[PDB]
């Protein structure tokens, strides 16, 4: 069982743009 | 008896038609309601008379 | 019957009341809010 | 009339230009009474004109001859039309009344007094004269009580109105011993609006209907005397907004409510809206499907009590959600049906299979015109029944049509109530034309975060 | 509620109260049971309602036990309106046999844990042989559905696709249980009865029963389980 | 498309109900002046409202 | 149908329902004739 | 006013200083909507399979019973119910209540009350902020649509089972069986609604473009063009005369929308009245008035049935009705 | 899962089967170049409709 | 693993909505 | 099992009573305007 | 038929009466 390809695809599509948006947010708030 | 009722109803249609085309014009006429009082009373009395005539002619027709 | 059911579905129950305790607590809650509002009316 | 720059309102708001002109209000209102009575008389004349006497009277596209026929005016024992003269005389009297009403309306709009209280204190009113508003409510409520007692006079003393529940298929019956008791009348008005009972669409018998009319006439007359002889209370004057615009909002919300109610009345009732004169409702013609099929296959030779359908419940019978036996079609959503041809087939506990086998009546059997055609399908463009049915018959059910017209127009009146509710509240506050641009409530109170 | 007072109630009073689901009882009768006069009877109105619904399940350790359940079905479980006969002698042997009526009921029940078990509560084609105290027999059990019933893929028995419409590359010797068999062979069940509260004047017997019948086989894909039904029945002798 | 119809309706209604006084006639459409440089609606009031 | 004494007037009857709809349309003519004042 | 418990309660409920204004419409909006949200989430996660059709042949519609979110849905009540009001206390068990279809009745009833009280809450904030109140009037179109597909259609067809399921695949199924038995796509109100949603998107893009183009330079390609002046001045930005000039030069410059109030009223009224009309079309077919039935409409001299686009749609609609309720029909005509 | 279990179904499954119905009953005259003279017993139905 | 994925994305988006509603940047310029 | 019904009926009448007396309780004067 | 001819002449008489009234009030003074 378990669709590991879909699990990986969904997991990276969450984490990588989320980390991208959060890193620009925290670096923007670090130096306003 | 049917012909009398039919002629009375036709006259009532024409009288009501005259009242419809005349009452708003005469009312909204500048200084017209105080001068056409006689003809409006005549038209209304005739209208009511033909209504009552058709009513009493239904029972014989 | 195989189970205990309320068996009040339909039958023309006013406000869906089937036992008197429910009507009494409805009237009690409305009267409680009414007493609070009346004693605390006129703002002050 | 008057112009915009002095009234403040554009042409598409011009009927509000006469808010403070009671005489023009009277002219517009009497003219509207003329319009309503004119449509009533005209349509009664058409429905007289387009009549086919041999057919049942619901396939001719007639909406209000059922209104006269529900009063029993020219109705046979089984439901035969017999005569059309009462419908004709009703239409003509309405037309003459329309002419006199319209003449009075145009007179008060044009040459009638521009403002009423300077010559007629009895007829003039500012919209804060709460005592005289209550007097007007008293007058109108006395009128409504008189109309209800008029229906009382017809039902008990003039020998009219059709009961669909008389044995053999109904009869026009002079109602003796109407049920006026407060327990049944109030339990009829305070129950649930769903299929278990139905709130206001639940009146199964005309003694119950006429007893409710006793109650409404007595209550309206006594409340009319009350409203005439009393003054508004401080709690009412604080909670309510008193202006002509707020009064519109109250009237609009109320009339939308009774419009929604009238829609449901037309959709479900077969008692105050006779199926023989209106066509079948939703649950019937489907109860008629199941009934005709059960009698037909028990006629051929196949049993129905041991007959089992495709899904395990029964093709022709099953048990209801409550322990009673109900019809086995897809009409099992309509097990709460009550129509004049099922009570002689209705047993206390079950459907009385031996009664179904033997005690079947041929009026019940011949009640198949509701089944075959006339179901409350009918499309926007007539045609037959379901959306796939082809151009074979010209029919639509007046129940459907004066249900949907009424509910749509009641929804629009709910919207009008919302509009004038908000505008009346904002105008009584003082900002109907907007915020004052220099001292806003926004800048006076705290920021959110 | 004895049948005599049930007929005197209007159709509105019973509506929504569930007393139509309740079978009539006997209060004026006797419990002598063997007192009933022998001969041939042609009785009518078999009333039959359940009181419990317990389902047999098989553990993988080797013992026989039952367990109570919770009904998903509402008040559609009683049997009402049959007719039949028994041939009674002086000693007590009977020849009970139903003929025709509402001899089935669609019912759905779940075991603890949450497994759907629908069944058709049938009593049809029941032969009754034995004494009044305890007489049993066998009754025909239909499948549940007609052969025209459709699965959500549209396949079926008498009508349907009977092939893998959803996926075209699966028709091997694996879907035989799901596609090829589609069995509706009717099973058989055993119901043991007992006659209690006999009436002498008008001939009314109203006892209890315990019926073993198999559950639904659905489409024959999975084997049926046994369901025992305990309840009370009623009948009027003529 | 449903969000676009949403935005069109909500924006039109919000502007129409924040139109300020801008006159003494109750017809607010004539209360607008194409010459004036002030906003026709209170976006502060609109923002705190939503 | 109409009775025998009123049968010839049925075509004159047969044009009435549009008149209330013509009333609001007449109001539109009124409002255009006063040039939308 | 300050030592009075009810006066304190009123001045907190009607306080516009809160993060979310609640008011007297909010004290009845919040519990119904929160209840509906809670039971909707719990049912969408772990709803046991529910029999929608009254034929003891249920659908799952829940994630923990083996489907994804778009194919999973809160499913309408049983056909055994109809409009029969089945809440938890009408069931001997939560389990039987779930199988019968009660959570749909609960979410739909609570969502109806919550949406109407959201209408009222929006009007209430408009009043307490000193505005004009017609936000609720513009909001009346989604409210009318929600009532039409959750209450009006169950009333008209006699059963909550015919109502719109809370889902996406369920939405498509209800929508398609609605096509099959009512022919909405050939109805003037639905054409007005489609014209209105397309026009609402059109006017949204048009207004957005005409006023984002009409920009006096205060925000450059940087975050803003504050070099002229920083934040804190009443010198207003943007333009509205040039937008009307561009729209006038666009086609014929006579149906002038020069007044910004007239323009925004038109953008407010067009999609609202069109969604009003399409919701009323749903309401008309609740009382089962359908749309245009243009089948068998074109014939030749010999009277032969001459095929038409309407006949194409008709055969599609009847091919839709044949799978509609495969086993829940025992009888030929579909009325119940 | 709907193939291995005749008990599982969704509104999605209903929609797929309904799409098959649309295809079968409409393409017959919608695509005249295909000469689709498919008889009525291969065209699929429900019960009673 | 299928169902918890859907549950997590749904409740996560609802969490972002909650956080944006109550813990947003306070609004400036009108 | 009717205990759930009693509890929910009580809380429903409580919320409805808050609504009824809240709008009975001089609601139109809860306005910043001169009215 | 004669029924259709009467229907049409009655139709024309009832549709042309209103504009006749407004034109007569426009040419016979005003106060409309
Ligand atoms: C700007 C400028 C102005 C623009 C205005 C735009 C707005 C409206 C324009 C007019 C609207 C009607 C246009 C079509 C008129 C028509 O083709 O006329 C239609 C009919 C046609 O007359 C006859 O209609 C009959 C229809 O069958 C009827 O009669 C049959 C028996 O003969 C059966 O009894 C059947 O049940 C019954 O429906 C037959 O088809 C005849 O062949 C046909 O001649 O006439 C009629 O009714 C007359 C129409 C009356 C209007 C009824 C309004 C309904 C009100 C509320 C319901 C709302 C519903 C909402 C959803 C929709
Ligand atoms: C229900 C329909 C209806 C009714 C009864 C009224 C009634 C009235 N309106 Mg009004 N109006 C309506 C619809 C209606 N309106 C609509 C739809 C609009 C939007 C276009 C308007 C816009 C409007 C404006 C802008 C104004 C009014 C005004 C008025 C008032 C005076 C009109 C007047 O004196 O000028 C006279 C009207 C005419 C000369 C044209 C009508 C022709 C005659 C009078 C009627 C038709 C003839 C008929 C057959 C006569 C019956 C005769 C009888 C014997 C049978 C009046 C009481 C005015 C007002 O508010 O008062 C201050 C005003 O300025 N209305
Ligand atoms: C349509 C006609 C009509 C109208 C417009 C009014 C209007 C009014 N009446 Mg009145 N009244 C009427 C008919 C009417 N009445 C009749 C026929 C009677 C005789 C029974 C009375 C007897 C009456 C009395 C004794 C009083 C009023 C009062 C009032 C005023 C206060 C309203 C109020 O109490 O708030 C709203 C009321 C409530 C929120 C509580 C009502 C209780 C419930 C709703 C009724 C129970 C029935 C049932 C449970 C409701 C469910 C069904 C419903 C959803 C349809 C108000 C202006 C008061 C007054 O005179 O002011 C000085 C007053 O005390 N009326
Ligand atoms: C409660 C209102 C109501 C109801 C329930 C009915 C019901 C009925 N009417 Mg009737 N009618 C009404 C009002 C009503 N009418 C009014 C006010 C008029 C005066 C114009 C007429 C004039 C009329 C005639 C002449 C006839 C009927 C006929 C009929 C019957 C069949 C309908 C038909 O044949 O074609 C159906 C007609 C339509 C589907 C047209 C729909 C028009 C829509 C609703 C207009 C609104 C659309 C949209 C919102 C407009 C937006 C733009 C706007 C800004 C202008 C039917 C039972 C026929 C009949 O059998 O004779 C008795 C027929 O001959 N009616
Ligand atoms: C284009 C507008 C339009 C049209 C054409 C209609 C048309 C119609 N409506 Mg309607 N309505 C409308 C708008 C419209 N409505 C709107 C906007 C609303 C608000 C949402 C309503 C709300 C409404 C309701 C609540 C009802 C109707 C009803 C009706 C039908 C009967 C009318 C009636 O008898 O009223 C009533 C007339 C009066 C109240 C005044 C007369 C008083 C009575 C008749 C006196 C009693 C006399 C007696 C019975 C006979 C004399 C006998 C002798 C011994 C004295 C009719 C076909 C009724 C219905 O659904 O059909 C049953 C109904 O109950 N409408
Ligand atoms: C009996 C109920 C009633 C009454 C007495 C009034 C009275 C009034 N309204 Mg009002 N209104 C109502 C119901 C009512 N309304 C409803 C139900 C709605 C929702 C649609 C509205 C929405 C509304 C708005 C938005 C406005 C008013 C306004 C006004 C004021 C000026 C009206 C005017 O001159 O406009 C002129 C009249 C016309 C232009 C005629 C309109 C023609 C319509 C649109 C065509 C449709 C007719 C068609 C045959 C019906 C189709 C069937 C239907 C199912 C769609 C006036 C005092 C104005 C105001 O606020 O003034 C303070 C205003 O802005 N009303
Ligand atoms: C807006 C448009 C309105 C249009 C139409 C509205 C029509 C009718 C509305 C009232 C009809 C019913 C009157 C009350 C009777 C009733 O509800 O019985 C109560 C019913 C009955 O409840 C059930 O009844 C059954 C037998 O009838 C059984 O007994 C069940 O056990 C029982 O639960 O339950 C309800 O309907 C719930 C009512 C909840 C009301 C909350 C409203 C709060 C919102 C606003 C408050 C404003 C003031
Ligand atoms: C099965 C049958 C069901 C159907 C019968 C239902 C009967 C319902 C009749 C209620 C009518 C009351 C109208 C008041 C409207 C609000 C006026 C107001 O703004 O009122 C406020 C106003 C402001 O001065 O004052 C006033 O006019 C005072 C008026 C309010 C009167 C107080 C209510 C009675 C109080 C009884 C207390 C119940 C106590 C709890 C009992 C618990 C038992 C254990
Ligand atoms: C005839 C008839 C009958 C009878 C009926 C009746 C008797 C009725 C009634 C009724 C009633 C007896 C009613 C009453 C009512 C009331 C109401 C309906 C109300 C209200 C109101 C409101 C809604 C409010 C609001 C508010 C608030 C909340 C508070 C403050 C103020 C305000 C306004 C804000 C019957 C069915 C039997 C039969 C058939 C027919
Ligand atoms: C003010 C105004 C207005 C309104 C108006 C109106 C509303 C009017 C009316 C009116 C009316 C409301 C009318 C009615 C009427 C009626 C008539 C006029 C009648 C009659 C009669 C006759 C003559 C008949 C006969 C007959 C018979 C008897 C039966 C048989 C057949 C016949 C038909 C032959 C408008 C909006 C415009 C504008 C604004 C202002
Ligand atoms: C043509 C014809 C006929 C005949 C008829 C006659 C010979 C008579 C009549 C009739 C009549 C004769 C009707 C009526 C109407 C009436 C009315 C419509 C009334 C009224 C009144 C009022 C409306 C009042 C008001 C007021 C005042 C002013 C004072 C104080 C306040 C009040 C509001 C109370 C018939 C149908 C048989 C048949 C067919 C043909
Ligand atoms: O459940 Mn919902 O959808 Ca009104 O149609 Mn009959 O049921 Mn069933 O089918 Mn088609
Ligand atoms: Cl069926
Ligand atoms: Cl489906
Ligand atoms: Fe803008
Ligand atoms: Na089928």
């Amino acid at each position: 069982e378990v669709n590991i390809l879909g699990l990986t695809a969904t997991a990276l599509f969450i984490i990588i743009p989320t980390s991208f948006l959060l890193i620009l947010y925290v670096k923007t708030a670090a130096s306003e | 008896m049917t012909s009398i009722l039919q002629i009375a109803l036709l006259g009532l249609v024409l009288v009501s038609f005259a009242l419809v085309v005349g009452v708003p014009v005469v009312f909204a006429s500048p200084n017209g309601w105080t001068e056409n009082k006689g003809v409006v009373f005549s038209g209304l009395s005739v209208w009511f008379l033909l209504v009552f005539a058709v009513g009493v002619f239904n029972s014989f027709a | 019957l195989v189970d205990d059911r309320m068996n009040g579905d339909g039958t023309g129950l006013p406000f869906g009341v089937n036992d008197g305790i429910l009507g009494w607590v409805i009237a009690g809650t409305l009267g409680t809010i009414w007493a609070i509002y009346f004693v605390s009316q006129k703002d002050l | 009339g008057r112009d915009q720059e002095t009234t403040g309102f554009a042409w598409w708001a011009g009927n509000a230009r006469l808010i403070n002109l009671s005489g023009k209000l009277l002219g517009a209102h009497v003219a509207h009474a003329g319009l309503i009575v004119f449509w009533a008389g005209a349509m009664n004349l058409f429905e007289v004109s387009h009549f086919v006497p041999e057919k049942p009277m619901y396939e001719q596209g007639l909406i209000l001859l059922p209104h006269i026929a529900t009063l029993g005016y020219g109705v046979g024992p089984g439901g035969e039309v017999l005569d059309t003269f009462p419908y004709f005389v009703s239409g003509v009297l309405h037309l003459i009344s329309s002419a006199v009403l319209g003449f009075g309306g145009v007179y008060h709009s044009l040459i009638g007094p521009e403002t009423l209280e300077e010559s007629y204190p009895f007829f003039g009113y500012v919209w804060k004269d709460k005592n005289k508003m209550t007097n007007i409510l008293g007058y109108h409520l006395i009128i409504l009580g008189c109309g209800a007692w008029l229906l009382v006079l017809k039902a008990l003393y003039f020998g009219g109105v059709y009961d669909t529940w008389a044995p053999g298929g109904g009869d026009v019956r002079i109602i003796s011993n109407p049920t006026t008791n407060a327990a049944i009348i109030f339990g009829y008005i305070v129950k649930s609006p769903f299929g278990g009972d139905g709130w206001i669409v639940s009146v199964d018998n005309l003694e119950d209907i006429i007893g409710g009319h006793i109650w409404i006439g007595t209550l309206c007359i006594l409340g009319g005397i009350w409203h005439i002889y009393t003054t508004p209370w401080p709690w009412a004057r604080r909670a309510f907004v008193w202006s002509g615009e707020a009064y519109l909002s109250y009237s609009l919300a109320a009339v939308s409510l009774m419009g929604f109610t009238a829609c449901c009345f037309a959709w479900f009732n077969n008692t105050a809206y006779p199926s023989e004169f209106y066509g079948p409702t939703g649950p019937e013609a489907s109860q008629a499907q199941a009934f005709t099929f059960l009698v037909r296959d028990q006629r051929l030779g196949a049993n129905v009590a041991s007959a089992q359908g495709p899904t395990g419940l029964g093709k022709y019978l099953m048990r209801s959600p409550t322990g009673e036996i109900i019809f086995g079609g897809e009409t099992m959503r309509f097990w709460d049906f009550r129509g004049p041809w099922v009570e002689p087939l209705r047993g206390p506990s079950g459907l009385d299979l031996v009664k179904l086998k033997n005690d079947i009546q041929p009026w019940q059997e011949r009640r198949a015109a509701e089944y075959m055609t006339h179901a409350p399908l009918g499309s926007l463009n007539s045609v037959g029944g379901v959306a796939t049915e082809i151009n074979a018959v010209n029919f639509v059910s007046p129940r459907s049509w004066l249900a949907t017209s009424h509910f749509c127009l009641g929804f629009f009146f709910f919207v009008g109530h919302l509009w004038h509710a908000g505008r009346a509240r904002a105008a009584a506050a003082g900002f109907e034309k907007g915020i004052d641009r220099v001292d806003e409530p926004v800048l006076s109170m705290r920021p959110l975060d | 509620l004895t049948y005599d007072e049930l007929q005197g109630l209007t159709y509105l009073q019973v509506k929504g109260t569930g007393i139509a689901n309740t079978c009539p009882v006997v209060e004026q009768g006797t419990s002598n049971v063997r007192e009933l006069k022998p001969g041939d009877y042609k009785l009518e109105k078999f009333c039959m309602e359940p009181t419990s619904f317990t389902v047999k399940e098989e553990d993988a350790k080797g013992r026989e036990e039952f367990v109570k359940t919770k009904l998903l079905t509402r008040l559609t479980y009683g049997l009402d309106g049959m007719n039949g006969s028994m041939k009674i002698n002086n000693d007590g042997s009977v020849e009970f046999r139903e003929d025709e009526g509402l001899d089935y009921a669609a019912t759905t029940v779940k075991l603890p844990g949450g497994e759907y078990v629908p069944f058709l509560f049938t009593i049809k084609e029941f032969d009754g042989k034995g004494t009044l105290d305890s007489f049993s027999g066998d009754f025909l059990v239909p499948s549940y559905r007609g052969s025209t019933f459709l699965d959500p893929k549209g396949r079926g028995g008498a009508t349907g696709y009977d092939n893998a419409i959803a996926l075209p590359a699966k028709a091997d010797a694996d879907e035989i249980q799901r596609l090829n068999n589609k069995s509706y062979t009717p099973g058989k069940g055993s119901a043991v009865f007992s006659v209690a509260k006999v009436d002498t004047e008008t001939g009314e017997i109203a006892g209890v029963f315990e019926s073993i019948q198999p559950s639904d086989t659905e489409m024959g894909a999975h084997p049926a389980k046994d369901i025992k039904i305990t309840g009370l029945w009623y009948g009027q002798l003529t | 498309v449903l969000g676009a119809a949403l935005l069109c309706a909500i924006h039109g209604a919000t502007v129409e109900n924040t139109l300020f006084e801008d006159g003494d006639g109750a017809n607010t459409f004539r209360a607008f002046n194409p010459t004036q440089a002030e906003e026709t609606y209170s976006m502060v009031t609109a923002n705190r409202f939503w | 149908k109409l009775p025998e004494a009123y049968a010839p007037f049925s075509p004159i009857v047969d044009v009435l329902p549009i008149i209330p709809v013509l009333f609001i349309l007449l109001a539109f003519v009124w409002q255009a004739s006063v040039s939308f004042r | 006013e300050n030592t009075s418990l009810w006066a304190r309660f009123c001045e907190w409920i009607t306080s516009t200083e809160n993060r979310l204004y609640i008011g007297w419409f909010g004290v009845i909006m919040i519990p119904t909507l929160l209840t509906a949200i809670s039971v909707y989430i719990i049912a969408f996660i772990a709803a046991p399979p529910v029999d929608i059709d009254g034929i003891r042949e249920p659908v799952s519609g829940s994630l923990l019973y083996g489907n994804n979110i778009i194919t999973g849905a809160v499913v309408p009540t049983s056909n055994a119910i109809g409009l029969h009001f089945y809440p938890i206390w009408e069931a001997a068990s939560l389990d039987e209540w779930l199988y019968n279809g009660g959570p749909y009745q609960l979410v739909v009833c609570h969502f109806f009350l919550g949406v109407c009280c959201y209408m009222g809450r929006e009007w209430e904030l408009s009043y307490r902020l000193g505005m004009r109140p017609w936000i609720a009037v513009a909001y009346s179109a989604p409210v009318a649509a929600a009532t039409a597909v959750f209450i009006i259609y169950p009333i008209g067809q006699g059963s909550f089972s015919d109502g719109m399921p809370l889902g996406i695949s369920g939405t498509f199924n209800f929508m398609i069986v609605f096509q099959a038995e009512h022919n909405i796509l050939m109805h003037p109100f639905h054409m007005f609604g489609v014209a209105g949603v397309f026009g609402g998107s059109l006017f949204s893009a048009m207004h957005g473009s005409l006023v984002t183009s009409s920009l006096i330079r205060e925000t450059t390609e940087n975050e803003s063009a504050n070099a002229g002046y920083k934040f804190g001045q009443e010198e207003e930005t943007y333009n509205i005369v040039a937008a009307h000039g561009y729209f006038g030069r666009l086609i014929f410059q006579y149906a002038s929308f020069n007044n910004s109030r007239s323009l925004h009223f038109f953008l407010a009224v067009w999609p609202v009245v069109c969604i009003w009309l399409t919701a009323l079309g749903i309401s008309t077919m609740a009382f089962n008035l359908n749309g245009f039935n243009f089948n068998q409409s074109v014939v030749d001299s010999n009277g032969r049935v001459l095929n038409t686009w309407a006949d194409i749609i008709n055969r599609a609609n009847l091919g839709m009705e044949v799978m509609h309720e495969r086993n829940a029909h025992n009888f030929p005509l579909d009325l119940a | 899962r709907a193939a291995e279990d005749p008990e599982f179904e969704t509104f999605y499954t209903k929609n797929i089967l309904l799409n098959e119905g649309i295809r079968a009953w409409m393409a017959a005259q919608d695509q005249p170049h295909e000469k689709l003279t498919l008889p009525e017993e291969v065209l699929p139905r429900g019960n009673a409709l | 693993m299928e169902a918890l994925v859907y549950t997590f994305l749904l409740i996560g988006t609802l969490g972002i909505i909650f956080f944006s509603i109550f813990f947003r940047e306070p609004p400036r310029i009108a | 099992m009717l205990t759930l019904k009693i509890f929910v009926y009580t809380v429903v009448t409580f919320f409805v009573g808050l609504f009824i007396f809240g709008f009975l309780s001089n609601d139109p004067s809860r306005n910043p305007g001169k009215g | 038929s004669l029924t259709l001819i009467l229907q049409l002449v009655a139709l024309f008489a009832v549709v042309a009466a209103g504009p006749l009234v407004v034109v007569l009030l426009s040419v016979r003074g005003g106060n409309l």
